[PDB]
């Protein structure tokens, strides 16, 4: 804060008016100029095909299995359930040490499941064991804030985002700390690993998201296009874009190579915030779980609502499309999971 | 007078004192009291056959309706004061 | 249906049976959230302790009081997890009038919360032992930091102690009626009816919520 | 404490500005190409036959 703050505060801004100028220079189109002639997806409708009941408290997270069949639901009752979407069977019911859990993830191999909440610890569970039950494999402590999103990189490394303004990557075998991604100025809420699993994005409560290099360790770029907290994030299937779901009643998407905001996806009649987002199979449909007990389906190219997913009497907190894009697994605070089409 | 009481009840439908008593059950009790008042008119006049058949049951049903409304209306409020019965039951 | 599928269905049925069994136990107890300031001494508010949670039962009904710790001074996102508790215990000590302004601003922020619009608060004014010895001498009065702390009704100690309660009830009844109501109490370090006051407040809270759920209020 | 600005003026700021950026057109009509080439394999835009659908 010395003479290098009447100097290096402007020089901390010189690279902001010379970045927005660089940013606003490479913009010869908006999304709705080359996606105007494409006919709309129509009034996309989707009825519920399987209602996975059984939870008591409100649902906070839900992750799809890689096999497009199993899924794991996290609720504030201290229970973790692995489902069989085809038959609505309950494969497992894993009790939790901490009754407050806000994260859940499925390992890509299907051998593990992670959870974490206000305990500031990611507990990773072993599904397939010779013992015949589900027991903790590791107790990933060393993080101060409450966990907000866990995602499995491989069978041995996991990426977590917490409320202490730090995204941060572990190694399950050692349980120690490999890389700590810092730079956010607020509670990080969401996480979305890239399909190539060499980068990821995270949205905090500072109206900004940062694309991190998981291999290297530093933020490649920061994306500021909102005005409130970002409590939802999801990655485009092609790996070159992603969407931000914020609580300011709008959900923007960004392009990694363009380093800009493409569309807003906002409606005047919608006032409630967004909780979760996901692209279905090709990025044309952007599922978005809102706060007014609904989940709009957005034609991403046209920025028009294609359908609604009403059927939850409480706010929708979970939203996830399956690997083959055959169904959705929206879950809400009414302790009810639902599968659509 | 009963009609006027009903009118001031409906005119002030959403009011904490009016809501303190069971509003729908109070409406039903007021209607039953109107019926009980009307049942007095059957006695006066020349005793016919129909008016003689519908004389005493007319008051009996209306008054038992009133007493049941009072009982159930003070039974719900008695049961909410519990330690830890319906909108249409 | 295959035999293996039949056995899987039976295993699932057992899973739901065991899950439902725990629901009765979860619903039997009552959940409380403890919060306040660092100097409030929230831990010694409940002198019988028996996320730092405690499990105390008075009059043979169990309460689980959760003291959130380690989190920063935001409470913006993890407070959107407790909108099912019976009440929130906001403990503030009145030992210093320099921080009572910050305390009442915090109470205003937490009372006028979107996710906490239908949940009530029980106000515990901790550390009433030294309020007398801070007002009996009068070497530093509340009127130095406030405009009109010059009228309220030892007599002097009580007239000094009821002004903060007047301010807090003014804040509570500023916005939000019926759904949630503050419960201003007075707690000491050696006071013994702290859990008793909590119970006597939450029974009335449950009574009010049942009155609204039966549509009688 | 020249660490709040250093990581925000020479670590992150000076690096984010030095990134090759393409015009937005080649990204808009690349997401468009990806979604157009994957329309047949998207079973939410075009519902699968009932027999094929497992639900």
């Amino acid at each position: 804060l010395q003479s290098e703050l009447d100097q290096l505060r402007q020089e901390a801004e010189q690279l902001k008016n010379q970045i927005r100028d660089a940013r606003k220079a490479c913009a010869d189109a908006t999304l709705s100029q080359i996606t105007n002639n494409i006919d709309p997806v129509g009034r996309i409708q989707m009825r519920t095909r399987r209602t996975l009941r059984g939870h008591l408290a409100k649902i906070y997270a839900m992750h799809w299995g890689t096999d497009s069949r199993l899924l794991v639901s996290a609720s504030q009752d201290g229970k973790l359930i692995i489902w069989d979407s085809y038959t609505t069977n309950k494969v497992h019911a894993i009790p939790l040490r901490s009754s407050w859990v806000m994260t859940c993830a499925y390992a890509p191999s299907g051998n593990y499941v992670a959870c974490g909440g206000l305990d500031n610890i990611c507990s990773i569970y072993n599904l397939k064991t010779r013992e015949g039950n589900v027991r903790v494999s590791r107790e990933l402590a060393g993080h101060t804030g409450y966990l907000s999103c866990c995602r499995f990189l491989d069978d041995n490394q996991i990426v977590t985002s917490s409320g202490d303004t730090t995204c941060a990557l572990w190694d399950i075998e050692t349980g120690q700390q490999t890389t700590t991604f810092t730079g956010h100025t607020g509670d990080v809420m969401s996480l979305s690993l890239a399909p190539d699993t060499r980068l990821f994005v995270s949205g905090a409560c500072d109206a900004s998201a940062k694309l991190w290099d998981v291999r290297e360790g530093m933020c490649r770029q920061t994306f500021t296009g909102h005005e409130s907290d970002i409590n939802a994030i999801c990655f485009f299937p092609n790996g070159n874009a992603f969407a931000t779901g914020s609580d300011d009643a709008t959900c923007r998407l960004f392009d990694l190579r363009a380093d800009q905001e493409l569309m807003t996806y906002s409606h005047d009649n919608i006032i409630c915030g967004i909780t979760s987002v996901s692209f279905s199979k090709s990025g044309r449909l952007l599922l978005a779980g809102y706060d007014d007990f609904n989940c709009n389906v957005w034609d991403a190219l046209k920025a028009d609502r294609a359908g609604v997913l009403a059927g939850h009497d409480n706010r929708v907190s979970c939203l996830g499309v399956t690997d083959d894009g055959m169904a959705v697994a929206t879950g809400s605070w009414d302790s009810f999971l639902k599968i659509w089409n | 007078l009963t009609a006027f009481v009903l009118g001031v009840f409906i005119k002030f439908r959403n009011t904490p004192i009016v809501k303190a008593t069971n509003r729908e059950l109070s409406y039903l009790l007021l209607f039953s009291l109107l019926c009980c008042f009307s049942s007095s008119l059957f006695f006066i006049g020349e005793p016919q056959d129909w008016t003689c058949r519908l004389r005493q049951p007319a008051f009996g049903i209306s008054f038992v309706l009133c007493i049941s409304c009072i009982l159930v209306k003070t039974n719900r409020v008695l049961l909410v004061f519990e330690a830890k019965w319906g909108l249409n039951l | 249906v295959s035999a293996e599928d039949k056995a899987a269905a039976e295993r699932s049925k057992m899973i739901d049976k065991n899950l439902r069994e725990d629901g009765e136990k979860a619903r039997r107890t009552l959940r409380l959230l403890l919060l306040g300031a660092d100097n409030s001494g929230k831990s010694t508010i409940v002198k019988q302790m028996r996320i730092f949670e405690t499990k105390f039962q008075v009059d043979k009904v169990n309460f689980h009081m959760f003291d959130v710790g380690g989190q920063r001074d935001e409470r913006r996102k993890w407070i959107q997890c407790f909108n099912d508790v019976t009440a929130i215990i906001f403990v503030v000590d009145s030992s210093d009038y320099n921080r009572l302004q910050e305390a009442l601003n915090d109470f205003k922020s937490i009372w006028n919360n979107r996710w906490l619009r239908t949940i009530s608060v029980i106000l515990f004014l901790n550390k009433q032992d030294l309020l007398a010895e801070k007002v009996l001498a009068g070497k530093s009065k509340i009127e130095d930091y406030f405009p009109e702390f010059a009228r309220y009704t030892d007599p002097r100690v009580t007239r000094a102690k009821y002004f903060i309660r007047k301010e807090f009830v003014d804040i509570s009844t500023a916005s939000g009626d019926g759904r949630h109501i503050c419960y201003p109490h007075f707690t000491c370090a050696v006071d013994t009816e702290n859990a008793r006051r909590i119970f006597n407040d939450c029974k009335d809270i449950i009574l009010q919520m049942n009155l609204r759920e039966y549509n009688l209020v | 404490a020249s660490i709040a600005q250093a990581r925000k003026l020479v670590e992150q700021l000076k690096m984010e500005a030095n990134i090759d950026r393409i015009k937005v057109s080649k990204a808009a009509a690349d997401l468009m190409a990806y979604c157009e080439a994957h329309a047949k394999e998207d079973p939410l835009l075009t519902p699968v036959p009932a027999s094929e659908n497992p639900f």
